[PDB]
RNA sequence: ACAGAG
DNA sequence: TCCAGCTCCACTTAA
DNA sequence: TTAAGTGGAGCTGGATGCTCTGT
């Protein structure tokens, strides 16, 4: 009657695998195709335009208007994407060092390769080789490039080819028609002196042909990398099952979802920029209609080249001052970089829950490896504590006191159910003579539980241990004074952090590994930490 | 011992931990965020996830310290235990037809 | 017509369940997944046959369940091509003869191979027979359910997956024959 | 969130990372910086590497090789702020033997 | 631009007066040496039968047709000899003259343009397996069916 | 090249099949390589290697060089896979210098790559009895008549051949024996005394051995090279102007090399003897063609000598620029309109030239050639050189002047070609893919027909072939094969398109 | 509202006259102009396409064309030998093939 | 964006 | 505010 | 006489501590 499914699929990462994307499954992974520039329509709906950015076919950011790609709400959706269409190619901002490092390697005639075939036989034995390191790739493209640069005829074709260097933001000029002191070429020649028709109606053409080299832009990088051959991408140190060297100019651009970029910052900065983008798609398109002359196309399309490439890293080096910025803007790349990244500031180390912060003061009454926790803040941690045989008589009883009396529970949980009953609603006697071998009580911390301890400059090891909690009623955190040595705390107006784990595993590795009782000694050379201070000495 | 591994002397900067570490994420975690990133993109260069700075990315528990070894369970279990006969399939009465 | 089919799997055993021996255990809850069945390529999966090996229990970090890895063979219904079974009838359509197999309820007897002298019905559901010396076209296919004979001549699996995000066709037909001297009710031969 | 007014909550910061790991405290530093702060699930095809949706991978156009797993949220949203940078982290997923 | 719809018919005009041209030597068939030389229209004549024609009111002078008798050349349709001025009714040019004559293209047309792939403005996008493929196409289905 | 190689993975599966293009395509793409690493790169066994390679080396895709510690790596030929898309085209002009005899010799060369010429002699004669009847046989004598006259005009060549190992490294085996050709017999042909006749299939020691016989592909392609040069001689002038150039090259057959800018030049006092005798000519006559042809600035042929009265010669790599040239603006003249082509002509002549002087020298106005200005440098058949005033290179103080590239624009337009073949073949394999529902339905009323047709046939199956549904699914039957005529007969025509670019592409590589 | 980059960089120096702003996007298919020319018709044309058929019917059914492995067969009978699809097998020269590769 | 505190 | 890579240009040997 | 491999000089791009507490 009815099929087998494996019904909880889950599985672990072995390796991560970077590359890019083709610009045709771009078109594979999106929804909608993103045509409008205008965020917002003219009525007070406050409601989108239904094919430009901010369209909630691609994810939704708030929880108010659902998503409509898969009818959820915030708490949900993973998000969806869309795609922008260009007319015009252009470069990637970070592609860039490595498009000019093809072009060195490769001809600009016939786009194979400039290698002798006993240099074409030597590498491609090189990468057979197993346990190929990231670092065996980098050196390897370094020493092609030496032996390819090196030589300006090809070994297939004939061509000249000369240097390939970076001529301005974003341009890549190529010296095929340089000049010398010695006999003329028949290559320079012809090039040079079938300028007749220009120089007749203009008359500057005539000083500044001393300069005219093989200007390379995104159209022509476009039509040269479809025609290099297949068994010399892998010369060119590209991973052929992660990308090809079609893929790095773009002719299509994804926008992200909308779990990417919040509704109310209104508008977030990445969102800005898509529309100067999808703008300059109608500008630069307009003027191929209406007839404008070469140097407003160029003009303009120098900024779609721009917009693209502050949309990524907004913090160029070689900007114009007619195209420079005004006012600063988050790309792409700086909220990826720095303190307030992602890598510093949401994945190393991120803000986390069941803590707590208060003034500390002085109490030698209590052991070496406890901690006096105030009512207050014990009555808001709660540890999830599983009911089974042994404590099922102490957890009615806790449930019984309820919220406010200090022994207590603030929530209750079911056995396969997923929501949480807040326990001061609703009557708790009842709720207690309702608990199951399986359900959750969220009890208060209470006398005995393992509790971090943590002094916020962490020099070593010892500035975060772990302590047995002990409810008292002021207002501070109080430990003995032989444990002033390991944080450095001097009770002069200091604070002290407090982490409560949630697992039993955490509480396990919090008691055995980091315990004050099995940390006297510094791990340096093997010294007491924990010992007599000042009044305990003299 | 640590700096002298490579029979050079490498230092603790973003080029000496460029030459040690292999991670992609464990370099771009550190300093040069973005470079890093395009490169592994370009070069198409797979990442294994055995380090530590980027066990702790990806949610996964990190190989040092108490996830170096496995708990198995000492249960009461009879592996390759006696198993069924077949009695209708076995070798001696079903000898093919074909030549 | 039953058949062997050897599979791998990973069986969370949770810990409120160490009391009972592992082997006794393990068969239980393979039969709470795979009984009563289609596994896709192989047919109905009636229930376990034996356990061939078992490794070792591991426990992973975040779980006090042990998972072990199983190697275990499935008794499974799978008929090989033109078997000659015994089956009852359930009812009976324009679309063909609708024959039970037991616990499968899914056999097609179409009229392009049933018998040869009748094979269109008076705009009865039932399906009919004429012979012209006894009984002329008024025998019928009876909804008791007499036994009959059939020859399955054609399977087919189709896939029945989610098509689309996820917020009754089977996935096992049989189609066989009857016009073959020898196949049809128990009362004619 | 950030302070007090906001109800904030404490920072694990770079260097009680740091010291987490001297302990050799594996599943406490598992605790703190993913059950504790994050804690979330991702529709990961096993083929091409994607992420998926509600088990419907649009890429493939398929649903058979979907898979859940246990992922930090700044970690999905680092997933898709680089494949808006063509920078695409292709996963690869096996069975958590 | 003189005016775009102008210049529509003159070359519809120019060509059918060097074309009967040739096809007066072409039919002459006397000496394939004096047939080339019969095909040949001197600068000067071409201009003295299109101001007889009376199109339009505006003088079509010398100065004028010898810039619009260059776009006979440019679609593929005539030649242009240019030879020394040693006879002739007016010799416009001092010591040179100009000739014209009318010639077929060189080759029939490629097979690519005989393909619906060739002349098509989304060929990049398509590929097989996501939405334009040629066995979704709308320009072969089209097209293949007349 | 990536179109080459999804075109290379389709000629390898109608022709070769699906377990043997997984070999083929893998040394396109990959390189060289040994035949162990080719199944691991690839997950076959070891066996199936050995039977896709032993295919591919007798058809001569692949080629092997030996390497250090005696390894034995492959290597496929991109161009010999290509040119199994003008198999018709080979077997048809064959059709015209040769009879019909001849023209089954080729094509035994072609689908079976090498042959002996005691074997391919014998199936022109069994092939041949079907098309003969009333006791006629068809002899091996009169095929080698024909076979020897192959030879002669360069159509079939020997393979390098084996050498002798009794001569050459005696001793233990060689894994690759170093195969080599010899300059004296690529065709001279072994005497044959044996003679007989051919079968007719009723159904009821060797003097050649180790002479293999190999189609020439590149003498095909050198008689291709004469058609398309005289046919544009012959458009321009007149028949009698086209005959002069069928002359000369004719003679320049056995003289010339395949990539030659000059040939050698004739002396007029014999090209007026070679010249046919049905042609009313006269050697006055004959020197009234030779200066005018020099004359036409397309210089199809140059004077290069005086000695002998009239020595002249004949252009081909200039010919063939002259060739690209019509085929890069027949393309332009159908896909962008007639005056777009003005302007690809404009400034293929005027060199270097601005916006301004456009919309002067072809009379087409503003707003409505800067639409046709700007939609060809969007599709790279336009280039730009932008000469600088400052080393800025600020777009606001510089100039623009278009420029027509034609080597970079003649192999574009060949990478076009290449993807549009493959998606001719992708639609015809849809179309078949999708219907062959219908036509095992064609097949299997035909079946009644084919199975039991004379041996106990009677006339009550003839008229239950159209009682089955396939009567009004006829309608669909005739459109998918009037699909078939239009998709295939256009695949032939994109080679027409292909060969001109590809003779200009090959003439202006050096490969130095 | 104004952007971040100079519109008067871009152009529209009188203030007017901005591009207007797509609603539906455009088809997948825009409709052209011009159509392709038709085929080159006559006699001599139409044999190349008459044998390209009998090239297919003709270079499946050669002895090249290794067909792919079976397997996977359910169990033995008696019509097997019925529907044994014979070939015959052709043997290459192995005076030019490499000794690696007999079967 | 600035001031504090340890 | 301090520090490694990248690229341009004279400076000898060698033919 | 000049081709070429390698020195020295200027340009370029990256980085610079951890948190809460308020306006
Ligand atoms: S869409 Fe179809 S007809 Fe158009 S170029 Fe692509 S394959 Fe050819
Ligand atoms: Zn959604
Ligand atoms: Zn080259
Ligand atoms: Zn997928």
């Amino acid at each position: 009657k009815e099929q087998f499914r494996e019904t909880d699929v889950a599985k672990k990462i072995s390796h991560i695998c970077f590359g890019m994307k083709s610009p045709e499954e771009m078109r594979q992974q999106a929804h909608i195709q993103v045509v409008s520039k205008n965020l917002y329509s003219q009525d007070n709906q406050h409601a989108p335009l239904l094919y430009g950015v901010l369209d909630h076919r691609m994810g939704t950011s708030e929880k108010d208007r659902p998503c409509e790609t898969c009818g959820k709400n915030l708490a949900d959706c993973l998000g969806h994407y869309g795609y922008i269409d260009l007319e015009l190619p252009c470069f990637h901002v970070g592609y860039f060092r490595a498009v000019i490092g093809i072009l060195q390697m490769i001809c600009k005639t016939c786009c194979h390769i400039m290698l002798s075939q006993e240099e074409k036989k030597q590498f491609l034995d090189y990468l057979k080789r197993p346990g190929l390191t990231y670092l065996q790739k980098r050196g390897l493209k370094k020493k092609i490039s030496d032996k390819c640069r090196k030589k300006n005829i090809c070994h297939h074709c004939g061509a000249f080819n000369g240097t390939v260097k970076k001529c301005g933001l974003l341009k890549i000029i190529h010296e095929k028609y340089k000049t010398n002191k010695k006999v003329v070429d028949p290559i320079v020649s012809n090039f040079l002196q079938s300028f007749e028709t220009a120089i007749e109606h203009n008359k500057e053409v005539e000083p500044l042909l001393g300069r005219a080299q093989e200007n390379l832009n995104p159209l022509v990088v476009l039509n040269l990398f479809k025609r290099i051959p297949a068994e010399d991408v892998p010369l060119l140190l590209m991973n052929p099952e992660a990308g090809k060297p079609s893929d790095l100019i773009l002719t299509r651009l994804l926008v992200p979802p909308l779990c990417i970029r919040p509704s109310v910052v209104n508008e977030d900065d990445l969102t800005m920029k898509l529309t100067e983008i999808i703008f300059l798609n109608d500008v630069i398109k307009k003027h191929r209609i209406s007839g404008a002359k070469t140097q407003m196309i160029m003009e303009d399309w120098d900024f779609l080249q721009l917009q693209c490439a502050l949309y990524i890293n907004s913090e160029l080096s070689g900007i114009p001052l007619n195209m420079a910025p005004k006012k600063w803007t988050r790309g792409f790349v700086q909220r990826l970089k720095g303190k307030q990244g992602r890598f510093r500031g949401n994945l190393s180390g991120k803000r986390v829950d069941f803590s707590g912060r208060t003034v500390i003061s002085p109490d030698p009454n209590l052991r070496i490896d406890e901690v006096a926790v105030p009512v207050h803040v014990a009555k808001i941690l709660t540890f999830p504590e599983k009911v089974n045989k042994a404590n099922i008589n102490f957890l009615r009883k806790l449930v019984q006191n309820g919220p406010e009396v200090h022994p207590g529970a603030n929530f209750i949980q079911q056995r396969h159910t997923q929501m949480k009953r807040f326990l001061k609603y609703g009557n708790r006697e009842k709720m207690a003579q309702e608990l199951k071998y399986g359900d959750i009580v969220e009890r208060h911390l209470i006398d005995g539980d393992v509790v971090l301890f943590n002094r916020q400059p962490s020099l070593h090891k010892l500035s975060i241990m772990a302590h047995l909690a002990r409810v008292k009623p002021h207002r501070t955190f109080r430990f003995n004074e032989c444990v002033c040595t390991p944080y450095n705390a001097d009770f002069d107006g200091d604070e002290m952090n407090l982490h409560l784990p949630q697992t039993e595993e955490a509480k396990a590795e919090a008691l055995v590994l980091m315990g004050t009782k099995a940390n006297l000694v510094t791990p340096r050379n093997g010294e007491p930490l924990i010992a007599a201070i000042q009044d305990f000495l003299t | 011992d640590l700096m002298t591994y490579k029979g050079e002397v490498l230092g603790i900067t973003r080029f000496g931990l460029a030459k040690m570490k292999e991670s992609v994420l464990m370099l771009a975690s550190f300093e040069k965020t973005a470079d890093h990133l395009f490169d592994a993109a370009y070069f198409g260069q797979k990442d294994s996830v055995c380090g530590v700075s980027e066990c702790i990315i990806m949610g996964i528990p990190m190989n040092i310290g108490t996830g170096l070894f496995k708990l198995l369970h000492k249960a009461d279990r009879d592996p390759n235990p006696p198993k069924r006969p077949l009695i209708f399939d076995t070798n001696e009465f079903h000898i093919p037809l074909v030549t | 017509m039953f058949v062997l089919v050897e599979m791998v799997d990973t069986v969370r055993i949770p810990p409120w369940q160490f009391e009972r021996k592992l082997n006794d255990s393990i068969a239980e809850e393979l039969n709470k997944k795979l009984a009563n069945k289609v596994v896709y390529n192989v047919g109905l999966c009636i229930c376990l046959f034996d356990i061939t090996k078992l490794e070792d229990a591991y426990v992973f970090p975040g779980d006090g369940a042990s998972h072990t890895k199983v190697h275990f063979r499935c008794v499974v219904f799978h008929p090989f091509l033109d078997e000659i079974l015994i089956g009852k009838i359930k009812g009976c359509s324009p679309e063909g003869v609708h024959v039970s197999l037991g616990f499968f309820d899914d056999i097609l007897i179409p009229p392009e191979s049933l018998q040869q002298p009748a094979k269109f019905d008076e705009a009865e559901q039932v399906w009919v027979w004429e012979y012209e010396t006894e009984e002329g076209a008024h025998d019928l296919y009876m909804d008791t359910g007499e036994e009959i004979r059939f020859r399955v001549v054609d399977e087919s699996f189709v896939d029945t997956s989610p098509t689309g995000p996820s917020s009754k066709e089977a996935p096992y037909t049989l189609v066989g024959s009857i016009s073959e001297p020898g196949l049809g009710l128990l009362s004619w031969w | 969130t950030e302070g007090r007014s906001r109800d904030g909550g404490l920072r694990l910061g770079e260097m009680e990372r740091d010291c987490l790991i001297g302990y050799g405290a594996s599943m406490l530093l598992l605790e703190r910086l993913m059950i504790s702060s994050d804690a979330f699930e991702v529709d990961v095809c096993g083929q091409c590497g994607l992420l998926g949706y509600s088990g419907w991978c649009h890429y493939c156009k398929s649903s058979c090789h979907v898979s859940s797993l246990r992922i930090p949220y700044a970690c999905k949203l680092l997933f898709q702020e680089l494949q808006s940078m063509n920078i695409i982290p292709r996963l690869k997923l096996s069975k958590y033997n | 631009d003189f005016e775009s719809e102008f210049v529509e018919v003159l070359n519809q005009q120019c060509f059918k007066f060097l074309q009967s041209k040739a096809e007066t030597a072409r039919e002459s068939k006397q000496n394939p040496m004096i047939q080339r030389n019969s095909s040949f229209a001197s600068s000067h004549e071409v201009w003295k039968y299109i101001c007889e024609l009376g199109i339009s009111k505006v003088e079509l002078s010398m100065e004028d047709i010898e810039t619009i008798l260059n776009t006979l050349i440019y679609d593929g349709k005539v030649e242009m000899t240019i030879i020394a001025a040693k006879e002739g009714t007016v010799g416009s040019v001092d010591g040179h003259m100009k000739l014209y004559r009318a010639v077929n293209p060189i080759i029939p047309p490629t097979g690519l343009v005989r393909a619906p792939c060739g002349l098509c403005p989304v060929f990049d996008d398509c590929h097989e397996g996501g939405e334009i493929s040629p066995s979704n196409c709308i320009y072969m289905t089209e097209w293949l069916e007349f | 090249t990536q179109a080459e190689i999804k075109l290379c993975s389709l000629l390898l599966q109608e022709h070769f099949g699906e377990i043997v293009e997984k070999i083929g395509v893998h040394l396109i793409r990959t390189g060289s390589q040994p035949l162990r690493v080719i199944a691991h790169d690839t997950g076959t066994s070891l066996d199936q290697v050995k039977k896709a390679l032993c295919v591919l080396v007798q058809h001569n895709l692949v080629s092997y060089q030996v390497h250090k510690r005696g390894v034995v790596e492959y290597e496929a030929q991109c161009s010999r896979v290509l040119r199994m898309l003008r198999y018709p085209r080979y077997i048809y002009t064959t059709k015209t210098l040769y009879s019909d005899t001849g023209e089954l010799i080729v094509e035994e060369l072609l689908l079976n790559g090498k042959l002996t010429m005691s074997a391919v002699v014998k199936k022109v004669a069994d092939r041949l009895t079907e098309t003969m009847e009333d006791g006629k046989t068809m002899d091996y004598a009169e095929v080698s008549n024909t076979f020897v006259r192959l030879a002669d005009t360069h159509f079939v060549q020997r393979c390098p051949s084996v050498p002798t190992t009794e001569n050459s490294d005696p001793g233990p085996p060689p894994p690759a024996p170093t195969l080599v050709i010899n300059e004296k017999d690529m065709y001279l042909v072994p005497k044959l005394s044996l003679i007989g006749k051919g079968k007719r299939r009723r159904s009821s020691p060797i003097p050649d051995d180790g002479i293999y016989w190999q189609a020439n592909l590149d003498r095909f392609h050198q008689h291709f090279r004469d058609q398309a040069i005289v046919s544009a001689v012959a458009n321009r002038m007149d028949q009698t102007s086209s005959e002069i150039v069928r002359t000369m090259l004719r003679m320049s057959e056995i003289t010339t090399s395949s990539s030659a800018p000059f040939t050698q030049p004739l002396s007029s006092n014999e090209i007026f003897r070679s010249l046919p005798v049905g042609y009313n000519i006269s050697k006055q006559v004959l020197d009234q063609y030779l200066t005018l042809l020099a004359d036409d600035p397309l210089e199809f042929v140059g004077k290069s000598g005086d000695s002998g009265g009239g020595m002249y010669v004949i252009n081909l790599h200039k010919a063939l620029a002259s060739l690209a040239t019509a085929t890069l603006e027949s393309v332009v003249q159908e896909r962008f309109g007639s005056r777009c082509a003005r302007i690809f002509r404009l400034v293929l002549q005027k060199k270097h030239i601005e916006q301004k002087q456009v919309e002067d020298f072809a009379m087409i106005p503003a707003k409505e050639a800067k639409d046709m200005l700007y939609k060809m440098l969007s599709e790279n058949f336009m280039s730009l050189q932008e000469i600088p005033k400052t080393p800025d290179h600020a777009p606001s103080r510089t100039f623009y002047l278009y420029t027509v590239n034609i080597l970079s624009a003649a192999r574009m337009l060949l990478h076009r070609c290449y993807k549009s073949i493959a998606n001719l073949i992708e639609r015809r394999q849809f179309e078949t893919k999708e219907n062959k529902r219908l036509l095992e339905k064609s097949q299997r009323v035909e079946a009644i027909i084919a199975s039991m047709q004379a041996t106990g046939a009677e006339e009550a199956q003839l008229q239950e072939i159209e009682e089955m549904i396939t009567a009004p699914e006829r309608q669909q039957l005739e459109t998918l094969k009037r699909n078939v005529n239009k998709l295939d007969a256009s695949e032939i025509q994109v080679d027409e398109t292909i060969f001109l670019l590809e003779s200009y592409i090959e003439c202006t590589m050096k490969r130095q | 509202a104004a952007y971040t980059f100079n519109i008067e960089a871009v152009g529209f120096s009188k203030g007017e006259k901005l591009p207007d702003v797509v609603l539906k996007p455009p088809p997948l298919f825009p409709d052209t102009d011009y159509k392709p020319v038709p085929l080159k018709t006559g006699e001599g044309e139409e044999y190349m396409l008459a044998l390209k058929q009998e090239l297919r019917e003709t270079m499946k059914r050669m002895p090249y064309f290794i067909e792919t492995p079976e397997e996977r067969q359910d169990i033995e009978r008696y019509s097997k030998r019925y529907m044994k699809v014979y070939k015959e097998e052709w043997i290459p020269d192995w005076r030019r093939l490499p000794r690696e590769m007999m079967p």
